[PDB]
């Protein structure tokens, strides 16, 4: 559906950051472990854009 | 009044298991919510729901 789909929107060019809420810091912060993949995604993509 | 049946009666060997009401028994009214969730926590322990 060309109003709220398109064949190139499912190439994603940008990934949408999930707010604290869905990833809560547990008391021991303690990140949890979508905190910690989302920093790798952007060191992953801050190396990428220096080697560029 | 004396039973209109006899009865089967006589001594016997019983166990009590370690299974009680007192540590089985729960009850939760706006307790502590999960933060992940908002919703009750899982646990009598921990005054779960």
């Amino acid at each position: 559906n060309e109003v709220f789909s398109r064949p190139e929107w499912m190439i994603l060019t940008c990934l949408p950051v999930p707010p604290p809420p869905v990833r809560p810091s547990i008391s021991f912060r303690g990140e949890d472990d979508l905190t910690f993949k989302l920093a790798d995604i952007l060191k992953a993509n801050i190396s990428l854009e220096t080697l560029e | 009044k004396k039973l209109m049946a006899q009865i089967f009666f006589g001594p016997t060997y019983y166990q009590r298991l370690r299974h009680m009401v007192d540590d089985k028994i729960h009850a939760r009214a706006r307790g502590p919510m999960q933060v992940l969730t908002r919703q009750p926590v899982e646990g009598r322990s921990r005054d779960g729901g």
